[PDB]
Order: C-alpha cells, then sequence, then structure tokens
C-alpha cells in the first residue's frame, strides 16, 4: 500500500548520513528500511551520480528499474528483497562489476547476459532450477566468482557442489566462496 | 641524486602507507576471527530457535544477502514490525518466505558460514545490503540483536563481521596498491 517511499526513505537516509550532499556519495546505503522499501523509482535514484556502490538489500521490493541516469555504479547490491527476473539493467551494464542479489525469487537468468562487465554475481538462496540458466549466463566473458548455495537445482543435484560447480563454468575461479584448486579441476576432470 | 631523493620521499610514503597497511591488516585478522569463530554455536542456536522473532530475520537477511540464494524481493510480503517496547513501524523488504527452510534443510549450513573466498569485493551484494547498512543502527545493534536471543546477535555479529572483513580486505588491496607501485617504482630506481 505503497508504504515506502524512496524519496522518504532517501530523505531519512540523506539526514541518517547526514551529508550535505544527495548525490555526492559513493556507497549509498538505503539497505533494511523500515518500513522496506517496496518498488525503487528510477527518478529518484537517478540523482545518485557518484555512486558505486548502491545498497538496497533487506526491503521488499519487486521490480528492476531506472537503470538508465546512472554513470558511476559498479555494485549493485538488492539481496533479501522480491525480485522474480533478471531485467532493466542496460542503464549501468557498462560499470555494472558486481550483482548482489541473494535472497530474491529468481528463477530465470534471462537478461543477465547483458551485465558484459560483470565479475561477481552472488545470488545465493534464489530459485534457480536447471542448469539451463548458466549456458545463458556463461556469455559473461569476466565472470570470476560466483554463489549458487541454496538454489533448488543445487539440491536436486546430488553431487558436492563446490566441484559440479568448478565443471559447469570454466571462466568462475571461486564458486559458492571457494578459490580454484588443482586437486578441483582434477576432479572435475575425473567427473 | 635525484635518484636519491625521488627513492627517500617514495620510502617516508611507503613507511607511512605499510603502517597503514598493517593497521589493516590486524583488523582484517580480528573480523576473520569473529565469523570464523563463532564456528556452528551461532548457526546451532538459529537452527535450536526454529521461529526466530522479525528483528532475528533481518540479522538472517544480511547472511543470506551475502549466500545470494532465493532472496526475498525495489517490498511483497512485508509489512511493519514493532520493536521492543517502542511502537514503531518501520518500512523493509521483509524476510524470505521459504528461503530459510531450504538454508535450514542443507547439513552444509556450517560448510558454507565456515568457509568464505578471500578479497571478495562482494560489490552486488553490498549494494543489495548498502539499505540494511543505513538502518543497521535500529535492528542490527549488537544491544537489540542479544535481547531477541543470545544467538541472533551472534548471526548478526557474524554478518557485521564478514562486512568489516572485506572493507579491511579492500583497503588493504588499494591503499596498499598505491604503496606497491610506489614501493616497485623505489626498487626499479634502487637497482638503477
Amino acid at each position: 500500500s505503497k508504504g515506502t517511499t524512496c524519496q522518504k526513505a532517501i530523505v531519512n537516509w540523506e539526514a541518517a548520513n547526514p551529508g550535505k550532499n544527495p548525490s555526492e556519495a559513493e556507497e549509498i546505503k538505503l539497505i533494511f528500511q523500515i518500513p522496506p522499501i517496496e518498488k525503487m523509482d528510477g527518478p529518484v535514484l537517478n540523482t545518485l551520480t557518484k555512486c558505486k556502490k548502491l545498497s538496497l538489500s533487506s526491503n521488499s521490493i519487486d521490480k528492476m528499474i531506472s537503470l538508465n541516469m546512472l554513470r558511476n555504479l559498479e555494485i549493485l547490491s538488492l539481496s533479501r528483497n522480491v525480485i522474480k527476473k533478471i531485467s532493466g539493467l542496460e542503464d549501468i551494464g557498462g560499470t555494472l562489476r558486481q550483482l548482489w542479489l541473494s535472497y530474491n525469487f529468481i528463477e530465470k537468468l534471462d537478461g543477465l547476459n547483458n551485465c558484459s562487465v560483470l565479475q561477481t554475481l552472488y545470488i545465493g538462496n534464489n530459485r534457480i532450477k536447471n542448469w539451463e540458466e548458466l549456458d545463458k549466463l556463461k556469455d559473461l566473458p569476466e565472470l570470476e566468482n560466483v554463489l549458487f548455495y541454496g538454489n533448488p537445482i543445487y539440491e536436486q543435484v546430488k553431487e558436492d557442489p563446490k566441484l559440479i560447480v568448478l565443471k559447469k563454468l570454466p571462466t568462475l575461479k571461486n564458486v559458492d566462496g571457494y578459490i580454484i584448486d588443482d586437486s578441483v579441476l582434477e576432479k572435475v576432470k575425473q567427473i | 641524486k635525484q635518484c636519491e631523493i625521488q627513492a627517500e620521499q617514495i620510502s617516508k610514503e611507503k613507511e607511512e602507507a605499510e603502517r597503514e597497511l598493517e593497521a589493516a591488516l590486524p583488523a582484517l585478522r580480528r573480523a576473520q576471527e569473529a565469523v570464523d569463530s563463532i564456528e556452528s554455536k551461532d548457526i546451532v542456536e538459529l537452527k535450536a530457535n526454529k521461529k526466530p522473532l522479525d528483528i532475528i530475520k533481518y540479522i538472517m537477511d544480511a547472511v543470506l544477502v551475502f549466500f545470494k540464494a532465493r532472496l526475498i524481493p525495489i517490498q511483497i510480503e512485508e509489512r511493519v514490525f514493532n520493536k521492543k517496547e517502542g511502537k514503531a513501524v518501520l518500512f523493509l523488504k521483509e524476510s524470505y518466505d521459504e528461503s530459510g527452510i531450504q538454508t535450514l534443510g542443507d547439513m552444509n549450513f556450517m560448510k558454507k558460514l565456515k568457509e568464505f573466498e578471500k578479497d571478495s569485493i562482494n560489490e552486488e551484494t553490498i549494494e543489495l545490503l548498502e539499505p540494511y547498512l543505513n538502518q543497521s543502527e535500529d535492528w542490527f545493534n549488537d544491544t537489540f540483536a542479544t535481547k531477541a536471543s543470545k544467538a541472533a546477535a551472534g548471526i548478526l555479529k557474524w554478518a557485521f563481521a564478514i562486512y568489516e572483513y572485506h572493507q579491511k580486505s579492500k583497503i588493504v588491496k588499494p591503499k596498499r596498491i598505491q604503496v606497491a607501485i610506489a614501493e616497485g617504482r623505489q626498487a626499479i630506481a634502487l637497482k638503477e
């Protein structure tokens, strides 16, 4: 019922920070608002021209919007929201290096391919019920760090997550926290 | 003589920056002990709790953001929760509908929390947890966390410990990288 207003939340956030400037901050902390932020407004967000790390985690956001008008965004943190679809990210695709989106309701990775510069993708505890999404995900030439722990597909996997994950993507260097291992690579080869 | 003067200036800058880097490296060690030290003690209490309070749930959400699995989402199924004896309504994303049940069922939860990849930027996770950080004082406060349950305070500390460790690691790499570039230039100058 429109409980949370970004401007309202933003005003409180700006006041709490007490920073003179609405858009000077490199890390804008909008996480854990009480009541939760529901749906973000692109126009309000647009003023955050200096932001390299946008923290919107622990809210009740249902969708993704207002990608455009963002110029320095490198880390987009949206974990523990109500998001179902990866979309509306073209506006930050040129700069976005990390997407943190664990504890949401994402079952399809369609649309992730736009984040051509993505290096880190954290998406624990989402839905994900097929390695089909990974093939789409692979097109990410810079992806090095991936987190899938908690996903439904992993549960149906019935095999060690760390090994299979390494096998699935050559590009990833770290999977569910773990560093590349010679032994791990050998195990993957055996598998 | 010009090379020697440049080397001396580089060395003074290197020493001050090295002292900053050394402080950061102890801060990182303390942060690593904080989450690693909690072991499964906090996890056992969370499993034992079964149906935790909304304030306790918020601490779990921060841990869930790092996990990046089935995170709840721009406010669906989110309502204002009363805090302590104060009738205050605060807007939030709310706890994950079914992410906790799947995480609780897995016996690798201790294995998941116990091992974390080092030097992880977590830019996507920090942006997601950025809103939580501004409101952290209201529900992630240690006094507030301890009041709901002993285990809830540890989980919030566990989530907080990892964030502090990540910030320390970023400073250690970047400020350390500037010091390192200066040191490399100084080393080339020294060979010359």
